[PDB]
């Protein structure tokens, strides 16, 4: 970027900006009372 | 899930204890005694 004693419109410059994009997206089990009761392991639920 | 009887395997897996064991057992009362009561006893000495 040069210059001179006279000056004037000599060195014009610009700027930009960028963009970003994201997203948010996204399970069960069942059991019977007879299963828990008549089981040998009484800590099965845990 | 389900707990079908061991022959039809349970959903969770194998089952070990299928029975509850009642500790107390059943005995038979001794037959009441009749002829033994009526008796006389004579002592037979040894070396005789």
């Amino acid at each position: 970027p040069a210059l001179t004693e006279n000056g004037g419109r000599v060195n014009r410059v610009g700027f930009t900006r960028i963009q970003l994009i994201g997203s948010i997206k996204k399970f069960f089990y069942e059991w019977t009372q007879e299963a828990m009761d008549f089981d040998t392991d009484e800590e099965l639920d845990s | 899930k389900y707990n079908a009887p061991n022959t039809t395997p349970s959903s969770i897996g194998p089952q070990i204890r299928l029975d509850y064991y009642y500790k107390k057992a059943l005995v038979d009362a001794a037959k009441e005694m009749y002829f033994g009561q009526l008796a006389e006893v004579t002592n037979m000495p040894k070396n005789m």
